[PDB]
């Protein structure tokens, strides 16, 4: 799924190489990201995730990990 | 607003979100974006690689500044 | 240089493809090595003014790019 994810956005990045500043084709992209506002908010907030590693160091139990 | 909502990702990838400008095909200046290996945003920092860039700019500004000034780069 | 960097590369062309100093000399060869009957109206003009040492014909300020858009 994630693999596919890339490809999807990749086509979008293949859709934006030709842009002016306020090109139609790009502001339609913003228009969809805002049409899918919270819906995209979810994917971007999936990327809160190493990263949290230090918090494990805050209350590590037995070096392998475990909390 | 949607991106102020998304700040963390941009903050993480900022170091190695490469970007430049080109006069690409359409004559207008496209601004491409490209991945940079985090090793590439490191190897170009500490060593001779910085001073070599300094030697470079010294060898261009004092010698080039002309039609080669892109090419030599 | 700064006006002529507005175009790509630019100023190095203006010093070659345009005025390039030398070509005024080749053109002064071309006038002196050419029959007075054979001149074109442009070249006859430049020849005449050259005889009178008015020297207006050298561009000053304006060039072909300054003159146009």
């Amino acid at each position: 799924l994630l693999d596919l994810q890339k490809d999807m956005v990749v086509m979008l990045l293949s859709l934006l190489e030709g842009n002016v500043v306020n090109g139609m084709i790009a502001r339609q992209m913003v228009d969809m990201l805002v049409e899918s506002s919270s819906n995209v908010e979810m994917i971007l907030k999936f990327f809160d995730m190493i990263v949290g590693s230090e918090a494990f160091q805050d209350y590590v139990t037995d070096p392998r990990g475990l909390i | 607003n949607f991106l102020e909502l998304a700040e963390s990702i941009l903050e993480y990838f900022r170091p190695y979100l490469g970007r430049i400008e080109i006069m690409g095909a359409s004559r207008r200046i496209e601004r491409i974006y490209f991945e940079i290996s985090e090793t590439n945003r490191a190897q170009w920092e500490m060593p001779q690689v910085k001073e070599s860039k300094r030697q470079f700019i010294f060898d261009v500004v004092n010698e080039g500044g002309e039609a080669e000034k892109m090419e030599l780069f | 240089s700064d006006y002529f960097d507005t175009t790509p590369h630019g100023f190095e062309t203006h010093t070659l493809e345009e005025h390039n100093l030398a070509n005024y000399m080749f053109f002064l060869m071309y006038l002196i090595n050419k029959d007075e009957t054979e001149h074109t109206g442009q070249e006859s003009y430049v020849w005449k003014m050259y005889q009178e040492r008015c020297w207006d014909f050298f561009p000053a300020g304006d060039c072909f790019r300054k003159q146009y858009e």
